[PDB]
């Protein structure tokens, strides 16, 4: 018996293993990734995150990718030597799990990841998605 | 969070006559919605010589 | 039976002029 | 079924004195109209359980 789940937190991708593809968040107020690897990685996967803003030619259209910085919590003590937020899968994840991630604070419009030069090729066979919460407008 | 009544939607026709049927029309749309609340903070020092 | 319920993202803008009776004239 | 009047008559006329003889102009006209009502029909059912 399962609902319309579609909406009420829908979905979208987010990187196709190839290219990525900046997705609006402004009809939501709350939203999470969905890490999935296809194969067996060779060494921890370094991705940068960046969000855009609505480009001056159209209101709806992002515009370039600023990269969002990294907020520490509490615990934090590594900060990534950069504060410009990035997430890692870590080596020897299975292939048949997926695992969790988000920004704690959000900025601009759009959202979208972008492998970290040197590990982009084991990003060939990873795929990233993005799932929003309930609606804002 | 709360609800919102997207449109009732049209519900039912002007049938013929005899005629021992009827339609089903549109039913409408129940959204539900929600929002969030936000913070504002400062902070401000001072040298406590000066404040004496 | 899968049964759609789609929505926009991108609002437009609602700009129009209010035009109003304009200088009285006389027929003639 | 209802019933229309058309117009009334034109007899009455003012003719003159002398002839001994008046006349008829135009009796008039009633009209019978008619007409039917009609219908507004509909349904709808609902998931016993799923909407429980």
């Amino acid at each position: 018996m399962n609902f319309n789940v579609g909406v009420d937190f829908p979905s979208f991708i987010a990187w196709d293993g190839e290219e990525s593809f900046p997705v609006k968040v402004d009809g939501f107020n709350q939203f999470g990734f969905t890490f999935k690897t296809i194969a067996a990685l060779t060494a921890a996967t370094t991705f940068n995150i960046f969000y855009h803003e609505p480009s001056d030619a159209d209101p709806c259209v992002p515009g370039p990718a600023i990269r969002v910085p990294e907020v520490p919590f509490c615990d934090t003590v590594l900060l990534s030597e950069d504060g410009l937020a990035a997430v890692t899968l870590p080596e020897t994840v299975t292939p048949d799990s997926f695992c969790a991630g988000t920004v704690p604070c959000m900025n601009g419009q759009w959202i979208s990841i972008a492998p970290a030069t040197g590990s982009e090729t084991n990003a060939a066979n990873v795929q990233i998605t993005v799932t929003m919460k309930g609606a804002t407008r | 969070t709360y609800m919102k009544i997207a449109d009732y939607g049209q519900l039912g026709e002007y049938t013929c006559d005899a005629k021992c049927d009827a339609e089903f029309g549109e039913p409408g749309n129940i959204r539900h919605l929600e929002g969030k609340t936000y913070d504002y903070r400062g902070v401000f020092c001072f040298n406590r010589k000066n404040l004496q | 039976m899968v049964k759609l319920n789609c929505r926009p993202l991108c609002q437009a803008p609602t700009a129009s002029r209010l035009v109003s009776p304009p200088c009285f004239i006389c027929r003639g």
